[PDB]
């Protein structure tokens, strides 16, 4: 029933099967006429944990020329650290 | 041998294959860049053949006498020019989409042929092959022209020509394959659980 629930308020996407044959290799999407319903936040999470994955290598990649600036380094450290009568 | 030279002297249609494999009346990059295999009775294999026009087919093909010769892609240039050219510069660019279906993986589940046999009673196993594979294409890819070739012995080959299918990526297909490819292990020992 709560699946059922989610489903009914669960929006859907139509496009090419093409641009989502990952998905379409492990029937997560159905087809019809040549186009994918896509489960759509999955894909969405997906491709925007890839894109900030590549972003983030990115941004080391620069960094050693944003080390220049004495007043970001301190609070970049203590926020990188801060994850450890 | 003498068989083979009458073959492709006289009756082998060479203008048919030329111009499905140009895709233009005019020859055109399609046929010029593409690569070409010839076979040989002593089992020489010679790659990166390519043929200008139909004449220049028919002279190379008559001339080499060749038991057999299969299709390549279309190339960025000419193939026939490979030792010319550096290994990285020649890139493949569009081929017809293919299947390959024999009766080798059937041979656990007929009778009336053992070994390298076929029959018509047989042939039903691949005509259902060649029934579902077509079904896919034209239903969930929307492909239109694609045409089934007799393997010679007892296998089909598909061939599909469709100008979306001709420039589909290894990647994409893949895909295919693996979209129609459902029986992924052959063997018969071991329940499929799909």
């Amino acid at each position: 029933h709560q699946r059922k629930q989610y489903f009914q308020q669960e929006k859907f996407i139509k496009l090419p099967f093409e641009n989502v044959i990952e998905l379409v290799g492990n029937r997560l999407v159905f087809l019809k006429d040549g186009y994918a319903y896509l489960q759509q936040l999955n894909l969405l999470s997906n491709e925007f944990a890839s894109k900030l994955n590549q972003e983030l290598i990115k941004t080391y990649q620069y960094l050693p020329r944003l080390n220049e600036d004495d007043r970001l380094l301190p609070i970049l450290n203590h926020l990188s650290s801060g994850y450890t009568d | 041998s003498s068989d083979m030279e009458y073959y492709y002297k006289s009756l082998y249609p060479f203008k048919h294959i030329f111009n499905w494999l140009n895709h233009s009346p005019k020859p055109s990059r399609d046929m010029i860049n593409r690569e070409f295999a010839m076979a040989f009775r002593s089992g020489a294999y010679k790659r990166y053949n390519s043929f200008n026009s139909v004449q220049d087919f028919k002279a190379q093909i008559e001339k080499a006498n060749p038991d057999r010769f299969e299709i390549g892609a279309i190339y960025n240039k000419p193939p026939r020019e490979r030792d010319t050219l550096l290994k990285s510069e020649l890139k493949a660019l569009e081929k017809e989409l293919v299947f390959d279906i024999d009766m080798d993986d059937y041979d656990a589940f007929r009778t009336c042929c053992s070994g390298a046999q076929v029959c018509s009673k047989c042939w039903k196993f691949i005509s259902l092959a060649m029934k579902i594979t077509n079904t896919a294409l034209r239903e969930d890819f929307g492909y239109k022209d694609f045409i089934w070739v007799f393997s010679g012995r007892r296998g089909a080959h598909c061939w599909v020509s469709d100008k979306r299918a001709r420039a589909l990526t290894d990647v994409q297909r893949r895909n295919v394959l693996d979209y129609v490819n459902v029986i992924r292990d052959r063997n018969t020992d071991k329940r499929l659980a799909l």
